[PDB]
């Protein structure tokens, strides 16, 4: 199934897409190893969207989020701007 | 601590049954509750021993090791005062008991439900339609005997038995009111000891057969008088095997568990030490054990 | 040091009364005083809740108390206070160190090998040092001889804190109170997926004290550990609990090999002591920082543990 | 409240007999005041057979009392109630190690006569204390001692099925919490293992007795041996028989329950001294 990872980093998006190509170059292999894609529309491999900047010192800073019983860790970025893009696709 | 509750009466005493009361002061009678004030109604073992339905003793144990223990020490009209039992004080118990057993012994005596008969001890108030009676105390080598007769009389009510029926002491015989069939715990009892002893049956050693036989044949003791000089082939047919030391001290230990678990399972009803039994007074200084 | 004489001119037992038989007069101000007296420690005022205090040195008895040491690492001090623990037999002579249990470290070298598992692996996470902490786990069940080697030592009372070679300090025997000077009164914490009431599971002699059972059982899954609360005498829970072990009966009738004497025993009862049967028990909440669980609160606890009395 | 009881000596003790008083200070005494059946040295004197069931019943029977101090004219001892604590000693020449063991026994002691003793040679009477041991030590000795009792009868009368030796190898010793104790065993203990083998060879007629009052559920469950049997038998002799067999089997049973149990709760191995409330 599908996942939604997240990413950080203080690069360019010119530089984010080869840079997520090249991380995912094993999942690339892995999803032609495991299905063979016998239809157009499976060639494709995920998309990101730029969300928004941060100031890349003081960011993400970890911290935990506590439900009724359980807790789970959760990352916490501060003073954001949010600056929503289009999916451009990875493959 | 004043542990001293008045059970008033409804109505009015009358004489005769004051000197009814009067005549067993000191006597065990067993309360419903501990709390401050009770009623007579909800006193004595009457409310489980009734002229209704069958005596069913073993429920009268479960009730009597249950509840709370007292004994009475005033009378007047309208009222009579009760004194409760705790652990850690001594009473004075005096043997104002129609079946007479003389706790000569003073060892460690039982309460008893009225298995004798409800007519010696059955003391009647009309003040309110209330039939208040007293449990019987004995020592324990009696209680044990007349516990085996409450539970001999439900296995040979199938299969001379006045032996059975009465009492054997050394002093006296007094006939025991036996009921026909037990009742619902009584028999629960009586099943959960053939159960025990349908279990147990093969937790049994095998040169304790060996012993019997040698003891029958080479050197009859005044114990051996039981079998009469005699000996089934059962005892052959568990003798047909060697004896050995592991699996016998195992089924021991758990032989021992479970003749622990025999002892706590007869064990009904309180038992209290006696502490320098007066014969003179008729009285008996005791805590509850 | 006025502070101190005052307060223990307060703490102090009063002085007998006399009577003068010799002399007249003063066997006239003997029973004046007497009179008075009884006259102001029996009217409804305040000396009489006054004459209740000193207590007159049968009534009130001071408490025994269980000083063992453990190590920190068996042991979680962020619990409540009237836990009760469970020492274990320890075979070696000159020890020191004994295997004590809280219901929660109980239930997690209970269910290892086979809500309260989420509290007792998130108060003590680690089973390794715990199932190290006992010799041998799994035959001593198999030969069903883990109830001898488990003793109670009632609940917990004060514990004083210990970064290694923890030291605790329980009530044994007799009525449960704090022991810091400065006084408390320790609510027995028991948790309740483990407990159960036993009249709810019976659907009336009012008694004096309500006893409080624990019975461990040898089941086909593993150890079980159950807080019993009744309302009866120790030989009157025995055949209350032989009513209650319907299908355990069935088990037994179960395994037909009578040789195998493992299977033939199912588990022991003790009584722990006697709590106030008036005063009942109540539902409480011990929490940790990550959930809260329901607890059984008991107060006003009498502690004398009995043997393990085979069922 | 008072409880210090004197025990009324007529006789002025020499300086032997206070080192074997002050050397057994700490252990307990039962009671009937008077000197002469002062404890259970009454049992063990050569009036009366060493028996084991009239010895338990009077000790049953009888309260017990745990000695201070003792003096060359007052035997200064307390007696044993259920309201309060007492502080008690293992200090029986026969000698068991208390290292946590929250329960105690007091039996009658079958570990010989001399082994638990203090003889008074000026004065009338040969007193002993009573065992004061953990109960599964005395459940433990109980059981090998009883078939210590039964496997040496049964080589009395013909020693083709058992061994003396086979059954002193593993008999002669227990072991509980790494102590390992030894049974000096050498009649005596002969009505115990008589009552109970009378009662054993009694149960099977008693269990068929029982599944016939009451099916093939419970049948089963015996074994094909122990379920033949010839079910012919008039009912005077089985009445005695079932009788004598439930009595047998109460003394038995309140045998082993091993009287007022004694219960402890911190043992000072220093001290040799654990506070003792009674069970």
């Amino acid at each position: 199934g599908p996942r939604f990872t997240f990413f950080q980093s203080s690069r360019g998006h010119c530089q984010i897409m080869n840079i997520l190509r090249i991380y995912y170059s094993p999942s690339i292999m892995h999803r032609y190893a495991v299905v063979q894609p016998l239809h157009i529309e499976e060639l494709t491999f995920g998309a990101v969207a730029c969300l928004g900047t941060f100031s890349a010192t003081d960011g993400w800073r970890r911290s935990a989020f506590n439900y009724r019983g359980s807790s789970l860790p959760v990352v916490e970025i501060d003073s954001f701007y949010s600056n929503v893009s289009d999916w451009e696709v990875i493959l | 601590m004043d542990l001293k509750v008045v059970v008033s009466l409804s109505s009015r005493l009358y004489t005769d049954e004051i000197a009814k009361m009067q005549q067993r002061i000191g006597c065990i009678l067993p309360l419903a509750s501990t709390h401050g004030t009770q009623n007579v109604q909800g006193l004595g073992l009457g409310q489980v021993y009734s002229l209704e339905t069958v005596p069913d003793y073993v429920s009268m144990y479960n009730y009597l090791s249950d509840c709370t223990l007292a004994v009475l020490d005033e009378v007047s009209v309208d009222s009579l005062i009760l004194t409760k039992i705790v652990p850690g004080q001594t009473y004075a118990i005096k043997n104002k008991y129609q079946p007479f057993f003389q706790w000569h012994g003073t060892g460690s005596l039982s309460v008893m439900p009225p298995v004798f008969g409800r007519e010696h001890a059955t003391v009647k108030l009309e003040s309110n339609d209330v039939d208040i009676v007293f449990p019987m105390v004995l020592p324990t080598p009696i209680a044990e005997e007349v516990l085996q007769k409450i539970l001999l009389f439900n296995v040979y009510s199938r299969v001379v038995h006045m032996h059975l029926g009465s009492v054997s002491y050394l002093g006296h015989h007094y006939e025991l009111a036996l009921p026909e069939v037990p009742g619902p715990l009584g028999l629960a009892l009586l099943d959960n000891l053939s159960l025990y002893f349908c279990i147990m049956v093969t937790l049994l050693p095998r040169a304790s057969m060996r012993l019997v036989r040698g003891l029958i044949r080479h050197e009859h003791h005044d114990l051996l008088n039981l079998f009469q000089e005699m000996v089934p082939d059962e005892i052959a047919r568990i003798d047909l095997d060697d004896l050995s030391v592991a699996d016998d001290l195992s089924r021991m230990r758990v032989m021992m568990t479970y003749l622990q678990s025999l002892a706590s399972l007869f064990n009904l009803g309180p038992r209290l030490a006696t502490a320098a039994y007066s014969q003179e007074t008729l009285t008996a200084t005791c805590w509850l054990r | 040091r006025r502070r101190l004489q005052r307060r223990i001119a307060g703490l102090l037992p009063p002085p007998a009364r006399r009577l003068n038989i010799s002399r007249g007069s003063e066997f006239t101000r003997d029973v004046r005083g007497l009179v008075e007296e009884h006259a102001q420690a029996s009217s409804l005022s305040a000396a009489a809740v006054w004459r209740a205090g000193l207590l007159a040195p049968s009534g009130w008895r001071p408490p025994v108390f269980g000083d063992f040491l453990i190590h920190a690492s068996s042991f979680n001090n962020a619990e409540a206070t009237g836990t009760p623990l469970f020492q274990f037999k320890q075979s070696d002579p000159f020890s020191g160190v004994d295997a004590v249990f809280t219901p929660l470290s109980l239930f997690i070298l209970m269910n290892h090998g086979r809500g309260l598992t989420r509290m007792a692996n998130l108060l003590y996470d680690s089973p390794a040092t715990l199932a190290d902490l006992v010799p041998d786990f799994g035959r001593l069940v198999a030969d069903r001889r883990f109830h001898n080697f488990i003793t109670p030592v009632g609940p917990l009372v004060e514990n004083i804190k210990s970064t290694y070679l923890n030291k605790i300090t329980t009530v044994v025997h007799g009525p449960v109170v704090s022991k810091a000077i400065p006084r408390s009164t320790v609510k027995v914490t028991v948790p309740q997926e483990a407990f159960v009431d036993l009249d709810a599971w019976l659907s009336q002699p009012c008694p004096a004290d309500a006893r409080l059972y624990v019975a461990l059982t040898y089941e086909e899954a593993g150890p079980r550990f159950t807080f019993f609360q009744s309302s009866r005498g120790h030989c009157q829970i025995m055949n209350i609990l032989r009513i209650y072990y319907s299908p355990s009966i069935m088990h037994r009738y179960a395994v037909v090999q009578p040789l195998h004497i493992e299977e033939l025993t199912f588990g022991a009862v003790a009584c722990l002591g006697t709590f106030s049967a008036t005063d009942g028990w109540r539902r409480s909440a011990f929490n940790y920082r990550g959930s809260s669980l329901p607890v059984v609160e008991i107060d006003s606890f009498y502690s004398n543990v009995s043997d393990w009395e085979v069922i």
